[PDB]
RNA sequence: GACGGGGUUGAUGGGGGGGCGGUGUAACCCCCGAGGGUUUCCCGAGGGGAGAGCCGGCCCCUCCCAAUCGCCCGAGCGUGC
RNA sequence: ACGUCGUCUCUUCCCAUCCUGGCGGUGCAGCAGCCGCCAAGGGUGGGGCUGCCCGCCCAUUAAAGGGGAACGUGAGAUGGGUUCAGACCGUCGCGAGACAGGUCGGUCUCUACCUGUCGGGGGCGCUGGCCGCCUGAGGGGAAGGUGCCCUCAGUACGAGAGGAACGGGGCGCCGCGGCCUCUAGUGUACCGGUUGUCCGGCAGGGCACUGCCGGGCAGCCACGCCGUGGGGGAUAACCGCUGAA
RNA sequence: CUUAAGGUAGCCAAAUGCCUUGCCGGGUAAGUUCCGGCGUGCAUGAAUGGAUCAACGAGGUCCCCACUGUCCCGGCCCGGG
RNA sequence: GUGAAGCGGGGCGAAAGCCCCGUGGAGGCCCGAAGGGGUUCUGAUGUGCAAAUCGUUCCCAUGACCUGGGGCUAGGGGCAAA
């Protein structure tokens, strides 16, 4: 059985939302999404609420730039990086200096090898297959 | 209950207070307060160039 | 009905949405608890500002366990309370009300007890003891009625605050009634009464904000692509169909604020006993200084930063008892 | 409108002192200053040191000033079942 | 002379129930599915296309139910369509003209009298006046609703493939009620920089409607933080015990 | 037959195509609109002007980038009411 | 602001001819004040400032241009870039 994150997904200030333009920050081909979904409980809205993300969180993508196979696929990716200054539950403030997701299946493994720069915990710590890959860890 | 120093002024910061900046190179930076991050980042201020920092 | 579903906006649970009668909390319900011998159900103080401490986490289960959070604080300037008299209760047999059946006073109580009391120059407690213990076989409750030091608080000022809290702690109610008694003219201090690291229910009046619009009041939505609304736009559009009227569920403007409400579970981090210790070294914005015994709490309390609060054991604690030991708190913000 | 606190047995508002804080280093003084001319005791954007300066619809202390003088409301009685 | 479609805003009601609770049947092994019954407390969303309603579609979701209220709501809005006067096209007409065929343009008046609703005040009454503290007839409430992960367990079931449940632990999203410690916003209190001009120059200042730019206390505020439950009873659909006629 | 002749050059689901959200491509995650094609075109067509867009447009429409309080989702502030 | 015809110099050239720079100052030319007009917000107003206004955003702005005074055309008639 595949390896286990944790139970807890705590609240986060979403960055990213529909419609969103968001570079990625791995090797799979594609190099800017713009996203279209949000996946799972944390999801559902309310009326006129644009559904939103945040760092760890995963959403569905098309690929805008990047290889001509690659461009106008749907994908799932997961936000490792985020503008938008969120606070930790140890009440810590964490801002960085970009937006940027990884493309991953459903399931949740990385579709290329390498992840470029850093990565934020929750996104590490929710995805085992993404902590693997992730060489700094903020 | 670690007390981390400012990127720019170098003062201490009490837990709970500013907020930790990753740069794009995955380096990582505190701040004191809004005034010494928008000095940092936004306006890209040198630090020996500001009386208060000197003088602090 | 609707032409997209959504939940209505703001609570009818609050209707009306008026002003508070009084100034003062007045508790509807108090627990019945047990912790092995007689004692207060609750206790009031004042609201004295809002800090944040480094908590150590407690909850063997919590996925936060062992390390130090950082936490928003409460502190309350919590001087001791004076007893001035002792009420016994009963059950009306005709209809089941709670009837007052007599009370004794202490035999002088305070001169500033005289700025909100029509007393008489001289109490007289042996008769009032004598006459209430006639009672004593149709007792049902028994509370005693405390009048806030007000000169101790950082507030300064003289007028009391008086309001009856019940005994509580022991099933015999004669047991009750002999503890009351011990407690006239005596003071309670917060530790007589809770102990740190339990969880307790607060009740104020909130701050007042005046008369506010519908936008604030219920959360109502400005009209979407606000310029082009004439006659404005921090509206709600139709104020009603034809029938029924203007119903009571129909959000309006009005009085905001200054109401009653009361907030469940809230940990006691702290008990101190000097005030020094923890108010900062500027004071507490638009409070001044603590001097006495103060309680520290983890969250956000109502009201506003002068107001008296009432705390009192919890009428709804979660199924898992929080822990035995008293909270670790490494650090307070208005500490160096 | 109301509500709350104080009203001289008083710290209720102001003044003065202190605390905490915002901005960012005032005037004066000393050094440097590209270059020019009364050649070098002059002009000169500007830079450094010491000093910050200004300000607070916040907290403490202190009766120095003002919470005064005053103007009103107010039950009281009979009757029968 | 009752303002003609749709949409926005906001409130409530029905149940012939889409999900959430309960129960049964199955051609119900499990995973799923289909069918019926009770049940209206809560939820029922975000987008693309078209003036739309409707309908189709996209990615999610527990599900993305349907209806009534003067086809709820224009003395609240909007004005895309329809449905005035101008004009073009096709068709019809000898002609002026016509088309519920298409197309482009085309004034949305009113200081709220009464009632209602929301909040705020004054008085009288409460069996002489008053002060303080209580009770609780009744009234309001959705004050909560609902998901996910681990374990159970790769276990039960199964030829395999595949693949649960109860119970335990952790956390969210939506709603509600608060709060201002942190972070964010603002902050014409305040401090600094600087442009043009006027006050003889420096200093200090007027004006450029804070001249503009940067920071910013308090206050307010959310994009931030806190709280937001189980139980009892009688019951529905129905499942059983004893049990005669 | 025909009221004489029987729509040529061209152009089109057109501001002209009812059926019709025509069929095929492009564009969007998703396109009743739009663009390029197809044309026994209800009911296109030649000074009744056909085709035709260089320049020009307060003409009508579709798309891309930039930008943004249009909006997610509201908050604070200033002058006058 | 642009820079038509016309006019000078330079370079290349087998002659022809080509290219570059300058001068020149045309146009129902362009941007834009005054002036004229009247598009948007379907803004404000709508018992108005006003029985047609105001703000904002706009169009033309050397000419079929804007404007004063005087004059002519009159009702089944005038006048009409309609
Ligand atoms: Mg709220
Ligand atoms: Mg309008
Ligand atoms: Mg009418
Ligand atoms: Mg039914
Ligand atoms: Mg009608
Ligand atoms: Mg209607
Ligand atoms: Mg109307
Ligand atoms: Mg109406
Ligand atoms: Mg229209
Ligand atoms: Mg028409
Ligand atoms: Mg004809
Ligand atoms: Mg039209
Ligand atoms: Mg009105
Ligand atoms: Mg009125
Ligand atoms: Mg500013
Ligand atoms: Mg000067
Ligand atoms: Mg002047
Ligand atoms: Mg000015
Ligand atoms: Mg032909
Ligand atoms: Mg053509
Ligand atoms: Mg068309
Ligand atoms: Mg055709
Ligand atoms: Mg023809
Ligand atoms: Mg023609
Ligand atoms: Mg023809
Ligand atoms: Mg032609
Ligand atoms: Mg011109
Ligand atoms: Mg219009
Ligand atoms: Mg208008
Ligand atoms: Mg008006
Ligand atoms: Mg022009
Ligand atoms: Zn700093």
């Amino acid at each position: 059985k595949r390896t286990v994150g944790v139970p807890y997904r705590f609240h986060v200030t979403p960055g990213i939302f529909m419609n969103s333009l968001v570079p990625v920050a791995d090797n799979s081909g594609a190099k800017l999404v713009r996203v279209i979904g949000v996946v799972g409980h944390y999801s559902k809205s309310v009326h006129r609420r644009i559904p939103g993300a945040g760092v760890g969180d995963m959403v569905v993508v098309v690929v805008r730039e990047g290889k001509p196979e690659l461009r106008k696929q749907i994908f799932r990716a997961i936000v490792v990086r985020q503008r938008r200054p969120y606070r930790r539950p140890d009440g810590t403030w964490v801002a960085f200096e970009d937006n940027a997701v990884v493309i991953v299946t459903p399931e949740g493994d990385p579709k290329g090898s390498e992840i470029h720069g850093p990565v934020a915990m929750e996104a590490t710590l929710r995805w085992p297959t993404i902590a693997n890959l992730a060489s700094i860890v903020v | 209950m670690k007390i981390h120093k400012c990127s720019f002024c170098g003062a201490d910061i009490p837990p709970g207070y500013g907020i930790m900046y990753v740069r794009s190179d995955g380096t990582v930076q505190r701040f004191c307060s809004r005034k010494c991050f928008v000095s940092a980042v936004k306006y890209g201020r040198n630090p020996r160039k500001l009386a208060w920092v000197r003088k602090k | 009905g609707l032409k997209i579903n959504r939940p209505r906006r703001g609570s009818m649970g609050v209707y009306p949405r008026k002003r508070a009668a009084d100034i003062v909390p007045r508790v509807r319900t108090w627990p019945e608890v047990n912790l092995g011998k007689p004692t207060l159900l609750g206790f009031a103080a004042y609201k004295a500002g809002m800090l944040h401490a480094v908590v150590v986490d407690d909850r063997p289960t919590s996925p936060l366990y062992g390390k130090e959070v950082v936490k928003a604080v409460t502190v309350l300037d919590a001087p001791p309370l004076y007893v001035a008299a002792v009420r016994l209760y009963t059950l009306d047999p005709t209809n089941g009300y709670k009837v007052a059946v007599g009370e004794a006073w202490v035999s002088e109580p305070p001169a500033d007890l005289r700025r909100v009391l029509t007393l008489p120059e001289k109490f007289d407690t042996e008769k009032q003891l004598k006459a209430l213990e006639e009672y004593r076989d149709v007792a049902v409750d028994v509370r005693v009625l405390v009048a806030t030091q007000p000169r101790l608080s950082g507030i300064g000022k003289k007028t009391p605050e008086v309001l009856e809290i019940p005994v509580g702690g022991v099933p015999s109610i004669d047991e009750r009634i002999n503890f009351a008694i011990s407690l006239l003219g005596k003071t309670v201090s917060p530790k007589d009464v809770f102990t740190p690291g339990q969880l307790v229910d607060v009740i104020a009046v909130t701050k007042g904000k005046g008369y506010q619009g519908v936008v604030k009041r219920f959360g109502v939505t400005i009209l979407p692509r606000w310029h082009k609304h004439r006659k404005g736009h921090r509206r709600t559009g139709t104020i009603g169909p034809q029938a029924p009227a203007l119903m009571f569920t129909q959000p309006r403007p009005g009085q905001m604020g200054f109401h009653q409400r009361t907030e469940y579970n809230k940990r006691i981090l702290k008990i101190g006993d000097n005030g020094a210790e923890i108010t900062p070294k500027s004071g507490f914005p638009h409070y001044g200084v603590i001097k006495g015994p103060y309680i520290l709490l983890q969250g956000s309390v109502p009201g506003a930063r002068k107001r008296l609060v009432v705390l009192r054991y919890p009428v709804r604690p979660p199924k898992k008892a929080p822990p035995a030991a008293e909270p670790q708190v490494v650090w307070v913000s208005s500490q160096s």
